[PDB]
């Protein structure tokens, strides 16, 4: 029905429902917990802890 | 060097291999060094080098280093020009659709996928997805799902089927396509459909679809996968005064796309939701179709001075596209341009040039040969000298054009006597001199109009201006054979007066020996320029054979006379002199001169004639005064007459007698009749006077009045003009249309008050906006004309065809419009012409009717004869010189190579701008319509016989009661469609009435094999037929205007030549304009050249289509040979436009007009241009196929045959 | 005004226009009709190439006038290679051959 | 030129007749067969093929014999 792309942009933006306080928390809170799972199952690793603990031995020795 | 030009569909793979390098940023320059960025849009190392033979780094500068690669910067040590030539490539990251073939309609990507332009819109706006691949679903490829329907049938299914988005979606469906099982369908179809809308559907689709095969072109290349990039040079950023830079709207769209496209990159690298890439995807194709196309996808992007960015489509398209501002037509070198002064002293052939001018135009060939005469070392010595203006430079420039012809043109170029070759003579001054003759050819008058002017350079040049743009060589105008160097204003005043005859004057009925004797008679002031004397005349007659009889005898004459017949060259008679001579008298004079001694004697015969019609115009001493305009007595009467009687109408009005209209119109018919009657008194007034001869006796004589004189001669002035002078203005028309009752009853000598002034202005203001207006119609209309029959070159002599047309005088009521002589003469006859009443062949076959055999013809009274036309003749390409007849300019029969298109076009064109039942005769009735015949044979009236005295062959006596103009020719020339066409008869049959069906009527015909056809005509027509009656093919069945098609359809081309023919002469001819009929008959065979293949035999054409003609011609030559199945075919009308566009090349129909649509169906199609028509080789700059070219052009088809 | 070889265009390589610029007149379409009525081809072909954007053809037509021989070896208008290099951009292909 | 185009017969191989006469005079050292009276050497092609020495045929013959020596 139109050709100018802003106005479908427009429509297709407009079709979510606007966020509350409450939801920021809750989708903050599933993008930390999906980075602790993401850390977590790295931390399973053979060859990540040697990996922070050598940086961590030429940190210390400034 | 080449031959021919194909066109076709870029690959992905080809625009890799024409680009240098990718195109990566949008940086153009540094701010601070102003040199170019790396893999920018005008980096070195992709476009080449800034300076010659130079990188950017300063290490390899010289020549030495040609052709090396820096290896700290990548520039290739070589010369700047390569930035004119160098091209980049952007890759794309999405697929984008090119906006050719996808708006302009048709669309070839929707009638490929055989689905509607709005759809693939959906699919490109992202807002409908495609099915693919269905697998082993239910689902249809092409079928559209949404969003929602999507996830729907995905967690239905699953990975079994693929639906996608955007232009990707499309390049998936073209690609997987597979054309020859669609063919191959589509011809299955085409046999066992029985709706022929849907025939034309598929045989759109199948016709595009077998272009795609033949021409190896695949549909998944009309979506861009990889976008060319032009090179620097051509869309330049310049520095301009000031640290200004000039750009390109090129650059900032090109940077728009480079942008979005890393822009869209980067979205996909860094995870974003499918709406921002979808978006992203939406601008990437926005911005690829505006630098493709600007305002053909919606709203035109405009740039920071709000005015919409202009593309490559707009640079290559319109007025100001290239096409026409820079192939066509350019600016050239060696030309120069001043006012135009008029002289009198100069010849036929010379013109007077400034002396700075052609200082400037010819220092190439001053610094020559002061080279070879030794005054200069160098050529900066000679430049020196030639700054510094020495006499020896003068000397040097005399020699130079001493025999160089110069080439004048005035602007407009209506015709080809608007460029004409001249001697240049210098003259001290800053205007140019131009002989008063050629003014006409020109359309020229010294009020400050402006000329240009030429050099030709080579030899090949100055001999052609020499020998066919020389001045003296074109004296007859092309369009109608008549002299155009006819004299004109002072010079026919001056002959006028000269030859005038007066009662009673000094030195009459002297004797003189000679017209020397009537001279010194005159210089010594024995006797008058127009005392009656006596001379002795000796006159030599050249007869038709060559015959040369010299007699001299005593005639009666003045003594002006016999001063004008010594400059008369011999073989002329006294009695073309004999006479007063106005501007008809002179032209018959040149006309007669030409027609009987040749083209030398004529042209020195007409220097001669303007010399002494000039020396005595200015002898005459003719002034004009106050008291010239003479008024006539009766006019202030008649005035008051009408007045009163207008009193006397108007009071029997108030009565209620009769209405306002009546009135209105009565009262209009008065003053029409009262402005007739004074015109008719002031002209009796003022055309003669009384004298007194020697006896006394006063006599009538003939006025010399000067505005009478300047009327009567032809000079200048017509009776309108002096009943407006002298008399009354008229009646004028309210700038509506409608005429004002009063009129205005004041001449100018008088005077006007304010509102006849006013009335005045209203018609003033409309002349004036009609001529601004007409202008330009008439210019488009001949561009038009030009453009559809450029191709016509004469290209054989005889074509062997034994068609013809059959001329006779034209009739339209009880006189003549034109003698057959007219029509016949420069024409050659295709059968004998035998003489009526006898089987003897008074004119053989294929001979040529000049003066001579056209007298014979009169002499003999012949009706109607039969000569070859144009239109059909059945050469290739072109036509041949019996077909096409005398050369009206040259007089002789048309030499080969001759633009007889051109030459038509613009004698039609020309003109445009001045354009806007009782028997008479005794002889035999025939009916055929009602003919009037004499004794002699010819039929001298046609009249019409509305569905009478004497019955057929019954004698009629004398007495005897047997009972707008350039919108015309714009549209017979395009045949339009009448709004109200008249309904034919399509076949011979008997008529019959049939249901009357709601809305409009139903009419049957019956034809000879019982077959019944249903003609469908409307409620609000006049029905003239009656059932029962058996009507030809080709009757009238409601009265109106004749479509051509209609014509052509069901008479023949004859008929349709005919039509066309005699609408365009009848309106050329209201208004006195004479132009040959061949013209006319090559932009008609221009206007029949396709045709319907209706029979489709086996030559591979598809019924319907259509095909040109003389294709089929070859091909049913070819066939014959082979003696295996013919084809049929039914010749179109098509209009001059449409005529042009459906060309065979495309360089020439892109040229013309609608180069978008030109350019798509010739790249879809992939069509090739072998270069044969004119237009193409002027573009390429190659030698035209026509004239002095034309032999070479011969040879190469010597040489590609071989 | 009169001119015989100066200034030219950036792009097209065609001689400027007016007497300010030191230009050239204007070879329009009507006259291309006119000198194509007449039959003088190798006028049109002079006004065409050597003349208006032939760059190496016109040097040399110059040369060769300097040095009293007045022929012409004519090329390829520069206007036709910018145009088929337009061509070129659109995505498509337009080529020549022999 | 009238003269020219009747020994001729046609005015454009008339003018590459003499272009081919005028270059041969102008470019090559050949003399022209009529007195110059101080003539541009198209002028003196066209006075000479109005005389009748040059035509196709004879400069096809003189180059024929050129071509052999
Ligand atoms: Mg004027
Ligand atoms: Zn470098
Ligand atoms: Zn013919």
């Amino acid at each position: 029905r139109t050709t100018d792309p802003v106005r479908m942009y427009m429509r297709e933006m407009g079709t979510v429902e606007l966020l509350t306080r409450e939801g920021e928390i809750d989708i903050a809170k599933r993008i930390e917990d999906g980075i602790n799972q993401v850390q977590s199952a790295i931390a399973e690793y053979p060859g990540t802890i040697p990996y922070i603990l050598e940086q961590f031995d030429r940190v210390q020795a400034e | 060097e080449f031959d021919a030009i194909k066109i076709g569909l870029a690959s992905p793979d080809m625009i890799r291999s024409w680009s240098f390098g990718e195109v990566k940023k949008p940086e153009t320059i540094n701010y601070r060094t102003f040199k170019p960025e790396r893999d920018g849009l005008f980096c070195a190392r992709i476009f080449g080098p800034v300076k010659d033979y130079e990188c950017l780094c300063g290490k390899y500068k010289r020549l030495k280093h040609r052709g090396v690669i820096c290896e700290k910067c990548g520039v290739e040590v070589t010369q700047t020009k390569v930035r004119r030539d160098r091209m980049g490539h952007i890759e794309l990251a999405s697929p984008v659709a090119h906006i050719w073939f996808l708006k302009s309609l048709p669309s070839r990507i929707g009638l490929l996928m055989d689905m509607p332009l709005r759809d693939i819109e959906r699919v490109l706006y992202f807002e409908m997805y495609v099915v693919t691949e269905p697998g082993m679903t239910d689902l249809e490829r092409g079928q559209m799902l949404t969003e929602e329907e999507y996830l729907d049938r995905l967690e239905e299914w699953g990975d079994e089927f693929t639906a996608k988005m955007g232009a990707e979606a499309i390049k998936d469906l073209l690609a997987s396509m597979d054309l020859p099982a669609e063919a191959e369908q589509m011809r299955e179809e085409l046999d066992t459909t029985n709706s022929e809308t849907k025939r034309k559907k598929l045989t759109k689709r199948l016709k595009l679809v077998e272009a795609f095969v033949a021409s190896g072109n695949k549909p998944e290349w009309m979506i861009l996968t990889v976008l060319p990039v032009l090179p620097p040079d051509l869309r330049p950023l310049v520095p301009l005064d000031g640290g200004r830079f000039a750009t390109s709207d090129l650059n900032d769209l090109y940077r728009r796309v480079i942008n979005r496209n890393n822009r869209l990159k980067r979205l996909l690298e860094l995870a974003a939701p499918d709406i921002i890439v979808r978006n992203e995807k939406r601008m990437l194709q926005e911005s690829v179709d505006a630098l493709l196309d600007n305002g053909r996808r919606g709203r035109a992007i405009t740039g920071s001075n709000k005015r919409p960015l202009k593309s490559l489509a707009d640079m290559i398209k319109g007025k100001q596209g290239r096409f026409r501002q820079n192939l066509l037509g350019k600016r050239v070198d060696y030309s120069g341009r001043s006012v135009i002064t008029v002289g009198p002293y100069l010849r036929l052939h010379q013109c007077g040039l400034p002396k700075k001018m052609a200082l400037e135009l010819f220092k190439p060939f001053i610094y020559s040969k002061l080279e070879t005469r030794g005054l200069a070392t160098t050529i900066k010595a000679a430049k020196k000298m030639v700054e510094r203006e020495e006499a020896v430079v003068w000397d040097i420039l005399d020699e130079v054009i001493r025999e160089h012809p110069v080439l004048l043109n005035r602007a407009p170029t209506l015709h080809r006597l608007g460029i004409q070759a001249f001697e240049p003579v210098l003259i001290e001054g800053k205007a140019i001199q131009l002989h008063p003759l050629v003014c006409a050819a020109y359309n020229a008058d010294f009020d400050g109009d402006q000329m240009a002017v030429h050099v030709p350079l080579t030899l090949e040049a100055q001999l052609e201006a020499r020998t066919l743009m020389m001045s003296t060589n074109n004296i007859l105008s092309p369009a109608s054979g008549d002299p155009i160097i006819v004299p004109s204003q002072d010079v026919v005043l001056g002959l006028y007066y000269m030859t005038r005859e007066k009662i009673n004057a000094k030195g009459e009925g002297m004797y003189l020996t000679g017209p020397a004797e009537a001279e010194k008679a005159y210089r010594t002031k024995t006797a008058e320029l127009h005392a009656r004397v006596k001379v002795r005349i000796t006159e030599t007659i050249k007869h038709e054979n060559g015959k040369l009889t010299t007699e001299t005898k005593m005639i009666d004459t003045t003594v002006g006379r016999a001063m004008l017949w010594q400059i008369v060259p011999k073989g002329l008679p006294y009695s073309l002199v004999n006479q007063k001579l106005g501007k008809k008298q002179i032209s018959n004079l040149l006309n007669e001169a030409y027609r009987k001694l040749g083209l030398k004697d004529t042209v020195i015969f007409a220097d001669q004639i303007m010399y002494t019609g000039f020396a005595y115009a200015a002898l005459s001493g003719v002034s004009v005064g106050i008291d010239d305009m003479v008024v006539p007595a009766a006019k202030y009467t008649e005035i008051a007459e009408a007045e009163e009687e207008v009193r006397e109408i108007q009071e029997q009005f108030q009565s209620g007698l009769v209405t306002a209209g009546e009135r209105y119109n009565k009262v209009i018919d008065i003053w029409a009749s009262t402005n007739d009657r004074v015109a008719k008194a002031m002209m009796e007034n003022l055309s003669s006077e009384q004298v007194i001869n020697r006896q006394g006796e006063q006599e009538k004589q003939e006025s010399f009045n000067s505005i009478y004189m300047m009327a009567d001669s032809g000079a200048r002035g017509s009776a309108a003009q002096i009943r407006q002078l002298a008399g009354m203005r008229g009646l004028m028309a309210r700038p509506d249309g409608s005429i004002i009752e009063t009129p205005i009853t004041a001449n100018f000598k008088e005077g006007l008050n304010v509102l006849q002034y006013f009335i005045s202005t209203h018609g003033a203001r409309k002349g004036l906006a009609d001529t601004a207006l007409k202008t330009a119609n008439s210019g488009y209309l001949t561009r038009r004309l030009v453009d559809v029959a450029q191709d016509v070159v004469v290209t054989e002599h005889d074509c062997g065809t034994l068609e013809g047309v059959v001329m006779t005088p034209h009739i339209e009521g009880g006189d003549v419009k034109v003698a057959l002589t007219e029509l016949a003469l420069g024409r050659v006859v295709s059968e004998d012409i035998l003489k009526p009443g006898t089987d003897e062949v008074l004119i053989p076959r294929n001979t040529l009717l000049d003066e001579k055999w056209c007298k014979v013809i009169n002499d003999n009274s012949v009706d109607q004869i039969k000569v070859r036309s144009v239109v059909t003749c059945d050469s290739d390409f072109g036509c041949c010189a019996q077909c096409y007849g005398r050369d009206l300019a040259r007089g002789h029969l048309v030499n080969q190579g001759e633009a007889v298109g051109v030459i038509a076009a613009q004698s039609i064109g020309e003109p445009g701008t001045q354009l806007t039942i009782q028997a008479k005769n005794n002889g035999s009735v025939k009916l055929h319509e009602l003919t009037i015949i004499d004794e002699f044979g010819r039929t001298k009236e046609k009249h019409k016989l509305p569905y009478l005295s004497k019955a057929d062959g019954d004698a009629v006596a004398a007495g005897e009661t047997v009972a707008g103009g350039l919108p015309r020719v714009a549209d017979l020339f395009e045949a339009r469609k009448p709004k109200e066409p008249a309904i034919l008869a399509e076949h011979s049959g008997t008529v019959s009435f049939g249901k009357e069906t709601k809305g409009k009527r139903r009419l049957i015909i019956t034809r000879d094999s019982g077959d019944t056809y249903e003609e469908m005509i409307p409620k609000h027509r006049q029905l003239n037929v009656f059932e029962g009656e058996r009507i030809e093919r080709g009757d009238v069945i409601a009265d109106g205007p004749e479509s051509p098609h209609d014509i052509l359809r069901l008479r023949g081309i004859h008929a349709v030549t005919t039509y066309i023919a005699n609408e365009v002469q009848e309106v050329y001819r209201l208004q006195g304009v004479k132009i040959n009929d061949k013209h006319i008959e090559t932009i008609v065979r221009q206007m029949l050249r396709k045709c319907t293949i209706t029979f489709a035999g086996d030559s591979e054409f598809l019924p319907g289509e259509t095909v040109e003609y003389s294709q089929v011609k070859i091909a049913n030559r070819k066939l014959v040979e082979e003696g295996k199945e013919p084809a049929r075919f039914e010749r179109e009308l098509l209009g001059i436009t449409k005529a042009s566009l459906a060309t065979e090349s495309f360089i020439s129909a892109a040229s013309f007009q609608e180069t978008t649509r030109v350019l798509t169906e010739a790249a879809v199609s992939g069509k090739r241009d072998d270069l044969r028509g004119l237009k193409e080789n002027v573009i390429v700059g190659r030698l035209i196929p026509a004239g002095t070219g034309f032999a070479y052009h011969q040879d190469r088809q010597a040489k590609r045959a071989q | 005004h009169a001119r015989s070889t100066g200034s030219y265009s950036l792009v097209t390589q065609q001689p400027l226009g007016g007497k300010a610029q030191f230009g050239g007149q204007r070879f329009g379409e009507m006259e291309v009709w006119a000198l194509e009525a007449y039959g003088a081809a190798y006028t049109l072909q002079e006004m065409l190439t050597v003349k208006s954007d032939d760059v190496n053809g016109r040097t040399k037509m110059y040369k060769n006038i300097v040095d009293g021989n007045h022929a012409m070896e004519p090329g390829m208008p520069e206007s036709f290679n910018v145009l088929l290099k337009e061509i070129r951009s659109l995505g498509i292909n337009i080529e020549l051959e022999d | 030129v009238q003269d020219a185009v009747e020994k001729i017969g046609n005015r454009f191989d008339l003018v590459l007749v003499a272009a081919r006469r005028a270059r041969q005079m102008q470019s090559g050292g050949k003399d022209a067969l009529v007195p110059e009276e101080n003539d541009k050497p198209t002028v003196i092609a066209l006075r000479e093929i109005e005389e009748g020495l040059i035509t196709k045929d004879v400069l096809d013959a003189r180059e024929r014999q050129e071509q052999q020596e």
